[PDB]
């Protein structure tokens, strides 16, 4: 039983190659953990639904 | 903006030796990554004065009080 807003589908495409701002990736430092080259765009439910 | 801000509010907290460090090492203020001579170039110290520094700092950042706020800014 789904809610708006639930994801339907799990996908995800690369990136590419860019560069980020100093400050995030200051944080990912902080935090310990780089994500990956991808990106997270998956298949989520529309709503009211 | 408000990360940015969030940023300012809890780095100038910690040292004044450590801000200098993040800041200048990280490219915060200027905005470019250095090498590791150049930081301790200007300060007259040694590379591993600055990775002892810089370490320990990194320990601090994981204190959970400063990361609880921090946390959903991920």
């Amino acid at each position: 039983e789904v809610r708006d807003g639930d994801i339907l589908v799990g996908k995800v495409t690369p990136k590419g190659e860019t560069e980020l701002t100093p400050e995030e990736r200051l944080l990912r430092a902080i935090f310990g953990e780089k994500a990956r080259e991808v990106r997270d765009t998956s298949l989520k439910v529309p709503h009211g639904e | 903006t408000l990360l940015q801000d969030q940023l300012q509010s809890v780095l100038d907290t910690l040292s004044e030796r450590e801000a200098g460090v993040v800041r200048l090492r990280f490219g915060l203020t200027d905005g470019q990554p250095r090498t590791l001579d150049e930081i301790g170039q200007v300060y007259g110290v040694t590379r591993e004065r600055i990775r002892q520094i810089e370490s320990k700092t990194m320990s601090k950042l994981r204190h959970p009080s400063r990361s609880q706020v921090l946390r959903d800014y991920l």
